[PDB]
This record gives C-alpha cells, structure tokens and sequence, in this order.
C-alpha cells in the first residue's frame, strides 16, 4: 500500500495536527495526531468525533 | 391553525420529550425536537419517541398489548453505537412489539444477541432471491458438573 | 463493544481458508460441514458471508431442505444452528472474481 | 429480554411469513419466513432488502 | 471526490495542492464491497483521507489507514488519545488477559 503513499507528503500538504482548547465538550487543552498515510477516528456515539 | 386551535382537542396542547434522572427526578433535556444532538443520539431520541406514539396509535384505549404488534426498522442502527441500539432494542421490547431489523450486514454481533433468525438476501445480474436461516440456545446446561 | 469490534471478523481471510477447504476436500460440502471443519467465532455473520458466496457463483440454495449445527462461544455457551441445505463447489467459486 | 415474547403471538399479531411474486428485482415466486423472537435481513448493498 | 480532486488542483498541476479529504458518517450505509471501491477511488484520486466511524465496520479501517484516534465520553468532558494501530492491538492482547 506504500507504493501508492509514496504521493502523500511528497507532492501536497497533509493534515498532521489538530489542537483545540475548551472547544465543545473538550476541557482544557487537547491535542490529536493524523497519520500521513490516514487516519481513522473512533469512538462511542456521542463523544466528540463530529 | 387559528380555528384549530380553538376547535380541536389536538391543538389544544403542545407536546416536548424530557429526559429524567432516575434517582433524584430532576429534568435534564426538556427537548422539543432534535435540533443539534450527535446523531445516533439524534437516532435514538426518534426511535424512542415514534415508537411510543405507535403503541398509542395501535392500542385501543385501556389495552395493554396493541392487537397489532409489529414494528418495521430499515436502516436500523446504521449511524448508533451497540451501547445505544441495545436500549432501543430494550424500549421496542419494552413496549412489547416485534421488531424486524434491516441492516447491510453492519452489527452483525449485535442482531445475534437479540434475534432468533436471518433471512439473507443476495444479487446476480438483473435477480435476487432470499434464504431462512434460524438459531437457538441449548439452555439445559452449558457443561454438566462444571461453572456455569 | 469497543474491542468487540475491533476483534472483528476479517472477511478475505475467511474468503481465502474457504478456497482451501474446498481446494482439499474437492467435492460438494455443506454448509454444517464447513462450520465443523472451520469453526468461525463470528457464527452467524460467517454463515450469512458463505451463503453469499455460494449465491455469488450462482450456486443455489434449497431453503425448503433443513440441515442443522452446534457450535459454542468462548463463555461456553452453546448454540443449535438451524440453516439451509446447500453444497458449495471449488470450480465455481474459484472461477468467480472476488472483492 | 428475549424471553418476554412469550406474550407476542398471543395477546396479539405479529408477522411470520411473507411472498413475492415479480416484485422488484425478484423475478418468479419467492418466500421468507419471519420468526417470533425477532429476526434480522442482511446482504449486501443494492440487494434488495429495502 | 472527483470534483475536489479537480478543484484542488492548482491551474497546470495534476496533484491537489491540499490533500486533506474528511469523510463523516464515512461508511453508515456501504457494506464492504462498496466501502473498497469507495477506498479504492478515495486514494487513486490523490487524496489523503481522515475517516469517522463510531466502531464500525472496524476491520476495513484497519486495512487502508495506520493509526486512530480515540475519543471517549465521561460526563461533561471529552478525552481525546492517539494511537497507533499495533499500540492499540498491544492494548487489547493485555485485555486478552480477561
Ligand atoms: N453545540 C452543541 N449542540 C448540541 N449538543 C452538543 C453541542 N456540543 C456538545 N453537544 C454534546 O456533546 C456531543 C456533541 O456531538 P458529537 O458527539 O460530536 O456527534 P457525533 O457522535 O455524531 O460525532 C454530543 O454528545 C452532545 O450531546
Ligand atoms: N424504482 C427503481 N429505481 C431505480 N433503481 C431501482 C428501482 N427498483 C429497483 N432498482 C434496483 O433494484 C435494487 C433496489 O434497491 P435495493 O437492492 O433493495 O437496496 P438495498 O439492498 O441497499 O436495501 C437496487 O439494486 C436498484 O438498483
Ligand atoms: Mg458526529
């Protein structure tokens, strides 16, 4: 699958980071971490995803 | 509306969903709709409620059990969490009718807790067919003499 | 639920050891004798994933003929499966292009 | 929970069988029962359980 | 996603200049079968693709991304973790305990 991710990174900007800080349920400051490659974002219903 | 709300006993009231707190008794959600919520959550707060106004719709006043008790669920669980399909599949038992669930194979391992058959359904070209399946429990001992 | 769904079934892996099977046996096998010899852990959703393959390669299913299984979970808990009569056929399957 | 059906099918009606004949995409008879514990339909998409 | 793919395109490049695709609700109503192609598109595209599930359809996350994001409610406050696919399987081998 890393042959095709190879595009990624090289020719366009990719999302790495997301911070937030007392933003909807989120107390305090938060941080989460994206994947060059992809990522996959979990979770129970009605937690934060959205 | 002006004459309805004068004439007719429907008009005469407007309805709100609450959430209360099972200890104290307090309200939480005074919620009149669905406006905002997650979604799933959004699922949940519809299923209950239509669910509720079907059994006063298909009960005969003072009737317990609705002579029709059927309930039909398309698309069932496609956007709620197997914590949040499990008290809705508790409400429908609840309020006693017999749900039949739709699903593109998604909650499989849920369905497996609370239904008793499967009819599968599959494509070729321009047909389609279906097929029974159907299980059960051997509750007369899990292992003799052992834990259980 | 979380790490039941992450200990999800994987459905190429049953896809390939099925292909096996019937590479080995290579006669008609039914559906019981597949949950015998290739006891899955995700029952009822294996079940449905075989019967979709068999319809797939156009193999039919006699729903009218009951054939029956046993099968248990990890808390010993015991189930009777009640299902169709159907053989499934290496060359079919084999021929059809899976996804 | 599951063992409270007992009271459905006898206080009151409930849906155990249905026929198609020509209908949709299923061309020619067909036939599916429906059990009193509930039950689930499953395929994949486009199969034609909606 | 064809249409961004175009869109994102700066004038004489074949490559989007921004790569970040999200797709909320990704996969609520495509079995596999159509989740794959949808997969397949997603990347052949160029596009890097962040995914949300609430837990499911679990497995084909799994196979086309290298780490999640979990979330978890707790009262009036929300927790945020990253980790990446094997951490997460490490994790679950020690409730394998259980
Ligand atoms: N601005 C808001 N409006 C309505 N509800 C909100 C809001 N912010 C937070 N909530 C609460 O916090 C959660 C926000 O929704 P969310 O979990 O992100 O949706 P989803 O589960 O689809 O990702 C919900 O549980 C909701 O109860
Ligand atoms: N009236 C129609 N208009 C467009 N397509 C239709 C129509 N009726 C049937 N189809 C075709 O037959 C099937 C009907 O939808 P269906 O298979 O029941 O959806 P699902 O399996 O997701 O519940 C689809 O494969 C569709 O392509
Ligand atoms: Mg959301």
């Amino acid at each position: 699958m890393n042959q095709v991710s190879g595009l990624a990174g090289k020719e366009s900007f990719i999302l790495t980071r997301i911070e937030l800080f007392n933003w909807g349920g989120f107390h305090g400051l938060h941080q989460a971490a994206i994947h060059q490659d992809g990522t996959a974002v979990i979770g129970p219903t009605g937690s934060g995803k959205t | 509306l002006g004459a309805k709300a004068l004439l007719d006993p429907r008009f005469r009231l407007e309805f709100a969903v609450s959430v209360m707190d099972r200890q104290s008794g307090n309200v939480i959600e005074s919620r009149t709709g669905s406006q905002g919520g997650s979604g799933g959550e959004k699922e949940i707060i519809a299923s209950y409620v239509l669910t509720a106004s079907l059994s006063y719709a298909l009960c005969p006043a003072g009737s317990r059990y609705p002579l029709f008790g059927t309930i039909i669920l398309d698309e069932a669980f496609s956007r709620s969490s197997h914590a949040v399909a499990g008290r809705i599949i508790a409400a429908l038992r609840e309020f006693g009718l017999h749900a039949v669930f739709i699903t593109p194979n998604k909650e499989m391992r849920l369905l497996r807790d609370h239904t008793r058959s499967a009819i599968v359904v599959h494509r070729r070209g321009q047909n389609s067919n279906m097929a029974s399946l159907s299980w059960e429990e051997l509750e007369r001992h899990y292992q003799r003499r052992g834990n259980a | 639920d979380f790490w039941d769904a992450f200990n999800g079934l994987d459905r190429e892996v049953l896809i390939q050891q099925t292909l096996q099977l019937l590479a080995k046996e290579n006669r008609p096998v039914g559906l019981a004798e597949l949950a015998e010899l290739l006891p899955p852990a995700h029952d009822l959703e294996t079940f449905a994933v075989w019967i979709g393959m068999a319809r797939e390669a156009g193999i039919e299913v006699i729903d009218s003929q009951r054939e029956f299984a046993e099968l248990s979970d990890g808390e010993g808990r015991r189930w009777r499966f009640n299902l169709p009569t159907t053989g499934l056929e290496s060359q079919a399957l084999m021929d059809i292009d899976w996804e």
